[PDB]
């Protein structure tokens, strides 16, 4: 059989266009202190976000709507995120590494997975 | 430090 998990999940930047009229986009953001930028740290099943199948926990979100979040402070992006509009459009990035330092005993393993012991 | 909001 052909596993999906021996592959390494890609790490350069992806456009994911969101369309959840007035409803939450499902799911939760972390970090925005000096710099050290907003990572996804949780994904609703069933949300708008889920059903895109195109965002993951670790991704940094890197703006919205053209909106440069790199630097963001957690508050202010979620702010951002929550005014969005109706049509949400992510520059996402996969960052494993600097998202494990947020959840404990988290890290990454051979193929880029974020795995928690 | 740190902060966690649902978005």
């Amino acid at each position: 059989p052909e596993f999906l998990g021996e592959e390494d999940i890609p790490r350069e930047p992806r456009r994911i266009v969101i369309h959840r009229g007035s409803t939450g986009l499902g799911f939760n953001i972390v970090g925005g202190e000096d710099g050290e930028g907003i990572f996804i740290s949780f994904i609703l099943a069933g949300g708008p976000a889920d059903l895109s199948g195109e965002l993951r926990k670790g991704d940094q979100i890197l703006s919205v709507n053209g909106v440069d979040l790199r630097n963001a402070s957690a508050e202010q992006a979620a702010i951002a995120l929550k005014n969005a509009g109706q049509t949400v459009t992510i520059i996402a990035q996969y960052k494993p590494e600097e998202y494990s330092r947020f959840e404990a005993n988290s890290r990454v393993d051979s193929s880029g997975r974020i795995v928690t012991d | 430090n740190y902060k966690q909001f649902s978005v």
